[PDB]
């Protein structure tokens, strides 16, 4: 099991960032996938959950929008109206992938991401 | 190798289940109703289940779910706190040392049942003192309650608990038989308990069904059945009925014995745990209720047999489902099927039951214990070789005298002050705030402040004033006539007390262990053990009002 992300770098206040999520060893698609950013502690951000449920900390609520590829096995985390709060560095955590599978809680090795 | 998950939510959802709906529904809610005017207890048992035992279940499988470790190393959010589930395996272990006594009963009764002749039907049995009479052809005197106190237990070999006699071998070799079923479907993990619990955790349904549709049509139910809903409103005044509702609340429920928190240690992150403590709450008090009903119509039928008041046939303890339910089937016409129905279903009653107390200890200790974790064979052997050890007591002549014992101090006030503690750590010093902040990374949304509440003010006030008016309202223990020694009461309160003081000197072994100042060792011990990088940094949310302030 592994996740390797990737789409970090320093946008504008009020811009965009796409991040992902390559994973490997597990199908995304049954997993409950995470997102975490440490600016302080590592935050919960977004969660794309075993049955496609989507889920979002309060603080990134209506403008974060977490997708996975199922041909890519592939997570996003389209990051829209970034602020200077968003500022930190980005995880993606497999919690596990579902039922009658193992709770791996691996985690990336993290993508920075910088809001000027 | 990662933590493993359920194969399915139903092997959860039974497991979960299978355990809350346990003996206590049968054998111990329907005497605890009887005891305290029938429907009187009803108010004070269904207001302490949505008050305390609905949230602390929830707050139980969140807490594992979340955390994904056992009630012992659950306690890294909070490390002052592990004391609580040292204390809770504890309680898991000391009610198994006499709730396998218990599915033993239901097996050698079960046993006794592959006969066209019941033998509680009728005297002349080796077991039949001279005075057996059956009254409905002085209730102690019964063919059934002979039976039960003389062929089963042979009580009347034992003078009290001083002299207890040694152990039955029938009901030896029937705790045998338990505790090697109990081997098999835990040796392996929790993947061949959920595949048990298909059965074990279903058939009592089916069974206790039958069995209130008959019992509502029997002659006398009806009078039953109003003593049940006769709800004496001035025995409410009492504390007692007060402190048996709450601990038959979270005896049933299984709250306080860390099989919950182990349980949801193997779900998946997203498991919808709010629905699933709902559901068997529900569940655990419907069931509770339904056996009440039977169980009652059952006394009112047998009252109208024998011609007697429901007050001159009911018996304390196991008395209710050993005594009388035998007593009603053997007059009833098929008598051998309703008597292996009956037991088949208190066999599977109990077999998840303890089960799931048997994981509780098994994962908690694994988790704690890596060592353990790896040998789990050899661990879940050691688990039920103890536990057969230690029920030797129970089945010995005056074993009966262990098991009051053990049922009033193992898991009474000792339980409730296990969940009170559970609470308060998790509400206060971790922090209700943070619990809820966990609960929405699981599942998206926050709990409502109903369950917030109930976790930090309602539930510990009310577990706070049963555990102290248990301890001020204790009455020395009793069973049937026999009044047991005064040093009987300074065993079960030593019993009681052993798991209660886990919880202080746990807290004394981690603030000595601790090295640093004293706030320092505090900061350590209420700081989550993933945080204690900012104990350095002098940033601990618990030394700050905003923490407490937190509703
Ligand atoms: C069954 C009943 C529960 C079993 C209790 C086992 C406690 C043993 C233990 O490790 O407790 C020590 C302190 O305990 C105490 O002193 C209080 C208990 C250290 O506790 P620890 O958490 O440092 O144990 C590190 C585990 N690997
Ligand atoms: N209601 C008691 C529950 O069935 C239970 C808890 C802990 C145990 O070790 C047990 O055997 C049963
Ligand atoms: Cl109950
Ligand atoms: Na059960
Ligand atoms: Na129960």
């Amino acid at each position: 099991v592994q996740l390797v992300e990737s789409g970090g770098g320093l946008v504008q206040a009020g811009g965009s960032l796409r991040l992902s999520c390559a994973a490997s060893g597990f199908p995304v698609y049954q997993a409950n996938m995470y997102w975490y950013r440490q600016a302080k502690e590592r935050e919960w951000v977004a969660a794309i959950q075993s049955e496609g449920r989507t889920i979002y900390a309060d603080s990134v609520k209506g403008r974060f929008t977490i997708s996975r590829d199922n041909s890519k096995n592939t997570v996003y985390l389209q990051m829209n109206s970034l602020k200077p709060e968003d500022t930190a560095v980005y995880y993606c955590n497999v919690k596990d992938a579902g039922w009658a599978s193992y709770q791996y809680d691996y985690w990336g090795q993290g993508t920075q991401v910088t809001v000027s | 190798q990662p933590r493993e998950t359920w194969g399915k939510k139903i092997d959860f959802l039974l497991s979960v289940v299978g355990f809350a709906v346990d003996l206590a529904n049968v054998w111990r809610f329907p005497y605890l109703c009887y005891k305290n005017g029938g429907g009187a207890f009803l108010i004070p048992y269904t207001l302490f289940l949505i008050i305390a035992g609905m949230p602390l279940f929830y707050m139980e499988l969140a807490l594992g779910q979340y955390n994904r470790e056992g009630a012992a190393t659950v306690w890294k959010i909070c490390p002052f706190f592990k004391g609580v589930g040292y204390a809770v395996i504890l309680i898991a272990l000391y009610v198994g040392f006499y709730y396998n006594v218990i599915i033993a009963w239901s097996l050698y009764y079960l046993f006794s049942s592959f006969t066209l002749n019941l033998p509680w039907t009728d005297c002349g049995h080796t077991w039949n003192s001279p005075n057996c009479t059956d009254p409905k052809l002085k209730y102690k005197f019964t063919p059934a309650a002979e039976f039960y106190e003389r062929g089963v237990l042979h009580l009347h070999e034992s003078s009290g608990i001083h002299d207890i006699g040694l152990p039955q071998w029938q009901l030896l070799l029937c705790l045998m038989v338990v505790v090697i079923v109990l081997y098999f479907s835990l040796w392996k993990g929790v993947k061949t308990s959920g595949k048990v619990v298909w059965i074990t955790a279903t058939l009592p349904y089916f069974v206790l069904f039958v069995l209130l549709v008959h019992g509502v049509t029997l002659p006398g139910a009806s009078n039953g059945i109003n003593a049940y809903l006769h709800i004496d409103f001035y025995r409410l005044k009492e504390a007692t009925v007060w402190i048996d509702a709450a601990t038959q609340i979270f005896f049933s429920l299984g709250a306080g014995f860390g099989v919950l928190i182990a349980f949801a240690s193997y779900n998946k992150f997203d498991n919808n745990c709010y629905r699933d403590a709902l559901l068997t709450s529900s569940i655990n008090c419907i069931t509770s209720f339904v056996s009440g009903f039977a169980i009652f119509s059952i006394l009112g039928y047998m009252a109208h047999e024998h011609k007697v008041n429901i007050e001159d046939v009911a018996t304390e303890g196991a008395g209710l489902v050993f005594i009388l339910y035998p007593e009603a089937i053997s007059t009833l016409s098929g008598s051998t099927f309703w008597a292996v129905v009956f037991f088949v279903m208190l066999l599977a009653l109990g077999l998840d039951s303890s089960m799931g107390g048997m994981e509780a200890v098994i994962t908690g200790l694994a988790d704690d214990f890596q060592v353990l974790k790896r040998h789990r064979k050899l661990f879940t052997f050691g688990v039920t070789f103890s536990t057969f050890l230690l029920a030797l007591f129970c089945i010995t002549k005056g074993g009966i005298y262990v098991l009051t014992l053990l049922d009033t101090f193992a898991a009474g006030t000792s339980i409730l002050f296990a969940v009170l503690m559970e609470a308060i750590g998790v509400s206060w010093f971790y922090g209700v705030d943070r619990f809820s902040n966990d609960i929405q990374q699981m599942m998206g949304f926050r709990p409502g402040l109903y369950w917030r509440l109930c976790w930090k003010f309602v539930s510990p006030a009310f577990l706070l004033f049963v555990v102290v008016v248990s301890i001020i309202n204790f009455k020395p223990l009793t069973y049937d006539d026999y009044i047991f020694p005064p040093w009987a009461n300074w065993v079960g309160w030593g019993i009681a007390l052993s798991s209660m003081v886990l919880v202080p000197i746990y807290v004394i072994y981690k603030f000595l262990s601790t090295q640093g100042s004293l706030w320092e060792r505090l900061a350590y011990g209420i700081t989550p053990e993933n945080e204690h990088h900012l104990v350095a940094q002098r940033d601990i949310r618990q030394f700050q009002l905003q923490h407490w302030l937190a509703i």
